[PDB]
This record gives C-alpha cells, sequence and structure tokens, in this order.
C-alpha cells in the first residue's frame, strides 16, 4: 500500500448518487440540463429528477 | 442478472479472508489432529 497509491473516485459510475445521500448535486438554475431532468422519463434520470 | 460488484472495494484495500483462508483450514485441522492424539495416547496409556 505504502508504494501504490490508487485513489478511486465515490461516484466513478456517476448513477450512485442516485443512492447516497451525503453528497449533494444540482445543475444550472433555468437551463437546458434543469429542462432535461425535467422531462426526461429514464428510470435513473427520474430518480434524480426527483 | 446480479453479478454488479460496486461500493466499497476490496481491491483498494486488505487482505480478504479468502486469500488466506488456507492457513486457518490447516490451523484447525492440525488442532483436531492434536486433540484425537491426545485422546489416543489417554486410551492407550489408561485401563492400566
Ligand atoms: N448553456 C447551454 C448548453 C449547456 C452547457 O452549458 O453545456 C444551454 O443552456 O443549454
Amino acid at each position: 500500500f505504502l508504494t501504490v497509491e490508487r485513489m478511486v473516485s465515490p461516484i466513478e459510475s456517476a448513477e450512485d448518487l442516485s443512492k447516497q445521500t451525503e453528497i449533494a448535486y444540482g445543475t444550472l438554475d433555468s437551463g437546458s440540463t434543469k429542462e432535461f431532468f425535467r422531462r426526461s422519463k429514464i428510470a435513473v434520470f427520474d430518480k434524480m429528477w426527483t | 442478472c446480479g453479478a454488479k460488484d460496486s461500493g466499497s472495494k476490496e481491491k483498494t484495500s486488505a487482505l480478504s479472508l479468502s486469500n488466506v483462508a488456507g492457513v486457518f483450514y490447516i490451523l484447525v485441522g492440525g488442532l483436531g489432529l492434536a486433540m484425537l492424539v491426545a485422546l489416543i495416547e489417554f486410551c492407550y496409556k489408561s485401563r492400566a
């Protein structure tokens, strides 16, 4: 361990945000991304928007 | 499908028990064998 020091991010899969609650996340207000989350029916994206 | 490896990663971490599990098997086998040897030696030395 004291030789190789891999970091690894805690939200690698970009879907972990839908299950974790210790990291807040948001988008620009009044933008294309907010409307995309507001309208998309994808299950994971529905979770993020919710 | 349910392989789905996620969450805490042992690869970034310690040896699991599965890496050294053979040593515990050897240890308990040795303990059982030692109790067996003691019992057969006692059985020999007893009844007389
Ligand atoms: N700003 C553009 C594109 C998004 C971006 O900034 O990457 C929009 O409102 O949709």
